RNA sequence: UGAAAUUUUAGUACCUGUGAAGAUGCAGGUUACCCGCGACAGGACGGAAAGACCCCAUGGAGCUUUACUGUAGUUUGAUAU
RNA sequence: GGUGUAGUGGUAGGAGAGCGUUCUAAGGGCGUUGAAGGUCGAUCGUGAGGACGGCUGGAGCGCUUAGAAGUGAGAAUGCCG
RNA sequence: GGUAGCGGAGAAAUUCCAAACGAACUUGGAGAUAGCUGGUUCUCUCCGAAAUAGCUUUAGGGCUAGCCUCGGAAUUGAGAA
RNA sequence: GUAGCGGCGAGCGAAACGGGAAGAGCCCAAACCAACAAGCUUGUUGGGGUUGUAGGACUCCGAUAUGGUAGUCUGUUAGUAUAGUUGAAGGAUUUGGAAAAUUCCGCUAAAGAGGGUGAAAGCCCCGUAGACGAAAUGCUGACAACACCUAGGAGGAUCCUGAGUACGGCGGAACACGAGAAAUUCCGUCGGAAUCCGCGGGGACCAUCCCGCAAGGCUAAAUACUCCCUAGUGACCGAUAGUGAACCAGUACCGUGAGGGAAAGGUGAAAAGCACCCCGGAAGGGGAGUGAAAUAGAUCCUGAAACCGUGUGCCUACAACAAGUCAAAGCUCGUUAAUGAGUGAUGGCGUGCCUUUUGUAGAAUGAACCGGCGAGUUACGAUUGCAUGCGAGGUUAAGUCGAAGAGACGGAGCCGCAGCGAAAGCGAGUCUGAAUAGGGCGAAUGAGUAUGUAGUCGUAGACCCGAAACCAUGUGAUCUA
């Protein structure tokens, strides 16, 4: 979710991670990922969003 | 689907033609274009319509008409479009509009009577076809010129 | 750049509702002396622009 | 000491015939051991120059005139100064 | 997949299906225990073409799926060497 | 030292104007235009012409039709022998 | 690509409305007032005033405020640009000349961007994330200061409101509009107004109506462009490519001059660039050395083909040969081990490739050979096929936010759902017609639309190369007249 800021920079230099904001998600992230982990938060303003 | 499996469904995608690249392909050195003449070169071939010097046809035939300033178009609407709505209610350009039945009312909108009505309804509209008026009427319905 | 509409023939022909082009007749400007009634009458009446030529020309009038 | 034009690859004969109708190369026959050197110029429709002759292109250019249309100049009138 | 019958010369040209080249993405790999490239070989496929060895070489390159093209030369009295 | 290309100069030849002057040279418009000539690069499979009519400042060009190819619709099956 | 313009040809081609980006409005001239000066007006100065629901002067009243600015090398302040500082984490084992590679255990990460290091490094180096930093000089923003603008109401008796102007004739030109029925705008020439009961415009012109107030000026933002500077990006080039120019390139060279205009990158990790010896006058070699490698020795990575030469397994001096292919003895050799390979006496058949042609082995054209380079592309539109989504509906454009992304919003607009008619107009009909007739085009009898992709077309150089030429600037009388 926006404004999660902590986690968004401890993650980024992962490797294998790839952090994108609720707001922000594209077809080329989410299939490009092989799992998806994303906070509960996140899934709500996501199924607002669409 | 997976970036290293993608799969483009069947007949979606083509693949180019590329002309003058050997004989075997069918369209090596000439290029499809034949032997020689106009229409070989490059740029080559007559403008649109052009008939090698024989009058073409627009040319025989006369121009016609004119086009009036005043010209008025309406759009049209029918009343199996006007079955869409229930009984009592009350039609209208806006409702048109905000229904999509019409996007663009161009000078009003004129109700035909193409199909047959089935519900009671007040139609306010800039035109009615006589048909059109007396289908409305007989429905129990009415008509209002805006 | 836009294709272009062929302003002549705009002026000289009509969609129809089935997509043909509705056209009027030639000799049907003077020296009606040298046809007879018939003739004026039944090229008083509007024709179609046959296949070849609407096949040679329909480019022109896409946008019409 | 050391070029050049030319050059599809060539183990590159003669006669008669054939063939896009004038063949070293195709047919029949004849002649001819292999490689050169000095000479000649019949042929390779030899080389050189996308023929200048001829015709064509709704090509070009220079020129002519009572070709067409313009026009610099020259002249005549009105008008302003 | 099997059987049967029929068919399969071809210029202009139409249709279809493929080979190979460079690059991008993803996945999965290979490389100083020798990549690409070069060279030789008596290798495989119906074709464009694909492997595998020996030698040379010395640091990058395949494969699968999809994508994009400065994507294939033997001729232009083509240009450069 | 002077005369400069819509030009100069010419005891006059279309003669000279920096080794090609019926209009210098250089750059630009500019990739002028070329119904003309040449060239146009991998493979296999299916089918496969035309060199005709009509009209054309048209005749070695072009347009429609005829002949080829690919897809589709439909029929009281209309084609061929 | 509509309305229109157009040898009504080829083509040219709007504007308003609507949706957005950005937004800001202000000064004079004149009337009139005060002063000044000369010669009751007439010039200078200051005030005054600025306009169309007419304004202003002028006359009455009342307020001496209220707000604003597109000003200032005026400071004060902040930020920023131009140097910088700091910035985590690895050792072993195998191959190796060299480890970053391999293998085993670790560690760091707000840093796994990138570059370099003896091969491919998150942890070796420069860096990066992050934190911090400016004496001096610019730039921006704020704050303040100074500065400059900033009045309401009521009356019209009278005065002012841009003159050789507007406008007209003639001749041109600009408006998409080529004189056309032609408004509107402008130029030259001539003629030449009104002024608020006034004037201009609403596409000849007139009347009515509506809208506006010319002949004076200024004005930021949205917009166009990049020689340069800084930081980056690229399904952009990789030495015949990419700038002409990766290299001392606008150089060499060419030309009187304008002007034209090249070629040319790579040793190795490190010069460790071969001490010394030998042949030779040297050049150049052979040793000896350096090096992982010298067939990496400076013409230096790799090192193809043409071309040239050395060695030889087979064949060749009675043969007429598009040079091969088919058949084949002999000889030689033994491979991706395949009913093998090289050569080949001898015999059969057999006139190259390309282009262009009715027809070419052609004595028609092109190629000396080898290598490289070298020709249907892209953008915007049209149309068809195929594919996907939605479906009597389909869809957004510009623009805003966002990584130069996706995406979200944005429905203005476009296509389709109704046609017929030249048009008024009518409408599942409509037009022609006197017609309930006939007939035409339509409906009955419905699929479209957005996007992707491919075929073809149009506009563009439009598949590539090629004129003789035309036009517009320049450079040339050092030859020659
Ligand atoms: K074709
Ligand atoms: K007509
Ligand atoms: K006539
Ligand atoms: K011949
Ligand atoms: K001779
Ligand atoms: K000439
Ligand atoms: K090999
Ligand atoms: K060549
Ligand atoms: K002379
Ligand atoms: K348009
Ligand atoms: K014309
Ligand atoms: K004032
Ligand atoms: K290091
Ligand atoms: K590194
Ligand atoms: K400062
Ligand atoms: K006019
Ligand atoms: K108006
Ligand atoms: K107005
Ligand atoms: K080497
Ligand atoms: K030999
Ligand atoms: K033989
Ligand atoms: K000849
Ligand atoms: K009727
Ligand atoms: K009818
Ligand atoms: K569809
Ligand atoms: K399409
Ligand atoms: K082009
Ligand atoms: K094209
Ligand atoms: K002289
Ligand atoms: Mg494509
Ligand atoms: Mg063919
Ligand atoms: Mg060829
Ligand atoms: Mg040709
Ligand atoms: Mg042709
Ligand atoms: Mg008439
Ligand atoms: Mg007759
Ligand atoms: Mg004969
Ligand atoms: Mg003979
Ligand atoms: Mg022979
Ligand atoms: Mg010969
Ligand atoms: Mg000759
Ligand atoms: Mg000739
Ligand atoms: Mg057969
Ligand atoms: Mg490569
Ligand atoms: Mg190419
Ligand atoms: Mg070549
Ligand atoms: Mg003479
Ligand atoms: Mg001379
Ligand atoms: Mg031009
Ligand atoms: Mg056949
Ligand atoms: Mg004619
Ligand atoms: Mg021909
Ligand atoms: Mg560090
Ligand atoms: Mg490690
Ligand atoms: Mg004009
Ligand atoms: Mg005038
Ligand atoms: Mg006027
Ligand atoms: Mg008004
Ligand atoms: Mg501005
Ligand atoms: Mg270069
Ligand atoms: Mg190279
Ligand atoms: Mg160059
Ligand atoms: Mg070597
Ligand atoms: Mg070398
Ligand atoms: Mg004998
Ligand atoms: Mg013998
Ligand atoms: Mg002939
Ligand atoms: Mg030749
Ligand atoms: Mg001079
Ligand atoms: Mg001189």
């Amino acid at each position: 979710e926006n404004g999660n800021d902590f986690a968004a920079l401890s993650a980024r230099n992962l490797p294998n991670v790839s952090v994108v904001t609720s707001d922000n998600v594209s077809v080329l992230d989410v299939v490009s990922a092989n799992k998806v982990l994303a906070t509960q938060t996140a899934l709500t303003q996501i199924e607002e969003v669409l | 689907m997976k970036l290293h499996e993608l799969k483009p469904a069947e007949g979606s995608r083509q693949v180019r033609n590329r002309v003058g690249r050997g004989t075997s392909s069918g369209n090596g050195k000439t290029a499809g274009r034949g032997q020689k003449g106009q229409k070989a070169r490059s740029g080559g071939g007559v403008r649109l319509g052009f008939e090698g010097g024989q009058t073409p046809l627009f040319r025989r035939l006369p121009k016609r008409g004119f086009t009036n300033i005043n010209r008025k178009d309406y759009a049209v609407v029918n009343l199996d479009t006007l079955n869409r709505f229930e009984d009592g209610t009350e039609v209208t350009p806006v409702v048109l509009k905000e229904a999509g039945i019409v996007k663009n009312e161009k000078a009003g909108i004129k109700v035909l009577a193409d199909g047959e009505l089935t519900k009671k309804l007040t139609v306010k509209a800039a035109k009615f076809s006589k048909s059109a008026q007396e289908a409305i009427e007989a429905a129990g319905g009415s008509i209002e010129v805006i | 750049p836009k294709q272009k509409t062929h302003r002549g023939l705009a002026k000289r022909v009509k969609r129809t509702g089935g997509g043909g082009l509705k056209r009027g007749r030639a000799f049907t400007s003077h020296r009606f002396h040298g046809k007879t009634k018939k003739q004026r009458r039944q090229l008083r009446k509007a024709s179609m622009v046959a296949k070849g030529d609407y096949k040679r020309i329909r480019q022109q009038l896409a946008r019409m």
